[PDB]
C-alpha cells in the first residue's frame, strides 16, 4: 500500500521535528492495540 | 544534395500519441521504468 | 458591428479584457507582492510559497531534488516539500503536532480528579500546541 | 527501413518530484515497439 | 430605506459585492426578507 | 473574431488597482474574488 | 480540490457553494467506508 507504507517511514524518522504521526496527514491516525505484540505472545506462551 | 556528402550518420523519427503509461520513480526520483498501458492484455494489467 | 456613437444602449462597445490564470508544472512568473519573510523552521508556522498555502513544520531536507523539479509530493497528492523561491534550498513539510485528546475519568460519582490522554504525542509538545508560554499561571502548572 | 524502438521516448510528464511511487499519467508519449 | 443608484440595485441582495455592498451596506447570507425599490426621479432629481 | 491574446510573466502584480477603480462596469470574476486576487501566484497570466 | 485554494480563491458568499460540494462528496466517502469497516469488521469478529 501507497499511504500505509508511508505512515510506516513517518515512524522511522527521528531527525524530523513536529512529526506527529497519527495525524497522517489529514486527521487519519492509528490507535495502537491494547494488548501489545510483547504480551501477545505471552498469552499464547501460557496458552501454549 | 550535390557535391560532397559528410560522414555517415543515422537518425530516427517516430511519432508521439496520447497513451496512458505507468512511471516509476526511484528514490531520487529517477524514471527507472515504465508501461506501456494499450501495448498488450499484459500491459493493461499492469496499468489496473 | 459600427456601434452608432451616441446611440447604443446595447450598442456600445464594452471593451472586454480576460485574463485567463493558468498554473503548470512549473514555477510561477507571476506572483503577488511584497511579503518575503524571513524563513523559520522547526516551528509550526502557517507558510506560503508561490501561493501554497499550508501549516507545518518545515526543516531542512534530504531530498535529491533535480535542478528543474519545483516541489514534490506525498501519496496523497499533497505537498510533501518545497524549494524557496528566494534560495534554492529543499525543505520537508511536516504538519505541525496534533493529536486525539481523551478524558481518563473516574466516575463523576467517584471524584472530580481527572487525566488526559494525548495520543500519540511526545511530551515535549504539550506546551507547544497549547501555547503554554502565553496563559496564566493557573494554566500552566498542567502544561507539564 | 524501420527499427524497433523498444522502450525509449519516455520523459518527466511535469515538473512536480515524486518519490518511490508508481505514478500514472497520460500525455503524448512514444508507444512501445512501434515502428520508427 | 436608501439613496442608492439605478445600476447599483443589483447589489442591494445577498451574495453580491460591488461599491454600495461592501462600503455602504451589507446584507447578510442568511437574509430573510423583501428589497422594494423604485425609481424616485421626480422627488430628488434636479437641475444641475 | 480576430481577438488578440497578450502573454504576461515574470514580475508581481498589483491587481487592486484594477478592482479599485470605478472605471469598469462589469467587473466579475469566475473562481477568485476581485479582492485576495493579490494572494494568488500563476505561472502564466493570458489577457484578451 | 483544495480546501486552503478556496478559501484563498473565493469570498464567502460564493466559497460556500463550492465548500458545500466537496463537504457533501467527501463526507459521503467517508460514509462509504464507515459502512465498508462496520461490514468488514463484522466478518472479522465473526472469525474471531
Amino acid at each position: 500500500a501507497g499511504f500505509i507504507k508511508q505512515y510506516g517511514d513517518c515512524l522511522g524518522d527521528i531527525a524530523a521535528r513536529d512529526l506527529i504521526c497519527a495525524q497522517k496527514f489529514n486527521g487519519l491516525t492509528v490507535l495502537p492495540p491494547l494488548l501489545t505484540d510483547e504480551m501477545i505472545a505471552q498469552y499464547t506462551s501460557a496458552l501454549l | 544534395s550535390s557535391g560532397w556528402t559528410a560522414g555517415a550518420a543515422a537518425y530516427y523519427v517516430g511519432y508521439l500519441q496520447p497513451r496512458t503509461f505507468l512511471l516509476k520513480y526511484n528514490e531520487n526520483g529517477t524514471i527507472t521504468d515504465a508501461v506501456d498501458c494499450a501495448l498488450d492484455p499484459l500491459s493493461e494489467t499492469k496499468c489496473t | 458591428y459600427g456601434f452608432q456613437p451616441t446611440n447604443g444602449v446595447g450598442y456600445q462597445p464594452y471593451r472586454v479584457v480576460v485574463l485567463s490564470f493558468e498554473l503548470l508544472h512549473a514555477p510561477a512568473t507571476v506572483c503577488g507582492p511584497k511579503k518575503s519573510t524571513n524563513l523559520v523552521k522547526n516551528k509550526c508556522v502557517n507558510f506560503n510559497f508561490n501561493g501554497l498555502t499550508g501549516t507545518g513544520v518545515l526543516t531542512e531536507s534530504n531530498k535529491k531534488f533535480l535542478p528543474f523539479q519545483q516541489f514534490g509530493r506525498d501519496i496523497a497528492d499533497t505537498t510533501d516539500a518545497v524549494r524557496d523561491p528566494q534560495t534554492l534550498e529543499i525543505l520537508d513539510i511536516t504538519p505541525c503536532s496534533f493529536g486525539g485528546v481523551s478524558v481518563i475519568t473516574p466516575g463523576t460519582n467517584t471524584s472530580n480528579q481527572v487525566a488526559v490522554l494525548y495520543q500519540g504525542v511526545n511530551c515535549t509538545e504539550v506546551p507547544v500546541a497549547i501555547h503554554a508560554d502565553q496563559l496564566t499561571p493557573t494554566w500552566r502548572v498542567y502544561s507539564t | 527501413a524501420y527499427t524497433n524502438s523498444f522502450t525509449r521516448g519516455v520523459y518527466y510528464p511535469d515538473k512536480v518530484f515524486r518519490s518511490s511511487v508508481l505514478h500514472s499519467t497520460q500525455d503524448l508519449f512514444l508507444p512501445f515497439f512501434s515502428n520508427v | 430605506s436608501f439613496v442608492i443608484r439605478g445600476d447599483e440595485v443589483r447589489q442591494i441582495a445577498p451574495g453580491q459585492t460591488g461599491k454600495i455592498a461592501d462600503y455602504n451596506y451589507k446584507l447578510p447570507d442568511d437574509f430573510t426578507g423583501c428589497v422594494i425599490a423604485w425609481n424616485s426621479n421626480n422627488l430628488d432629481s434636479k437641475v444641475g | 473574431y480576430a481577438w488578440n491574446r497578450k502573454r504576461i510573466s515574470n514580475c508581481v502584480a498589483d491587481y487592486s488597482v484594477l478592482y479599485n477603480s470605478a472605471s469598469f462596469s462589469t467587473f466579475k470574476c469566475y473562481g477568485v474574488s476581485p479582492t485576495k486576487l493579490n494572494d494568488l501566484c500563476f505561472t502564466n497570466v493570458y489577457a484578451d | 480540490s483544495v480546501l486552503n485554494d478556496i478559501l484563498s480563491r473565493l469570498d464567502p458568499p460564493e466559497a460556500e457553494v463550492q465548500i458545500d460540494r466537496l463537504i457533501t462528496g467527501r463526507l459521503q466517502s467517508l460514509q462509504t467506508y464507515v459502512t465498508q469497516q462496520l461490514i468488514r469488521a463484522a466478518e472479522i469478529r465473526a472469525s474471531a
